């Protein structure tokens, strides 16, 4: 029982890490897209 | 007194 439970807890922690990294990289990607877009429109205006 | 309960408690916990 604890043999399975241990691996379940480890998988839970790796899930935590993966989730944090995923959210952070989501922020980064979103900001990157917005910046690329604002450069696009600043080029469009000029 | 027997320590069988400390095992069952853990199993139930899981």
């Amino acid at each position: 029982l604890e043999k399975r439970d241990e691996m379940r807890e480890v998988a839970r922690d790796w899930l935590r890490v993966g989730y944090v990294l995923d959210r952070l990289l989501f922020r980064i990607y979103l900001l990157a897209v917005l910046a690329y877009s604002i450069t696009l429109v600043t080029l469009w205006s000029i | 007194v027997r320590g069988l309960l400390q095992e069952l408690s853990s199993i139930r916990h899981f």
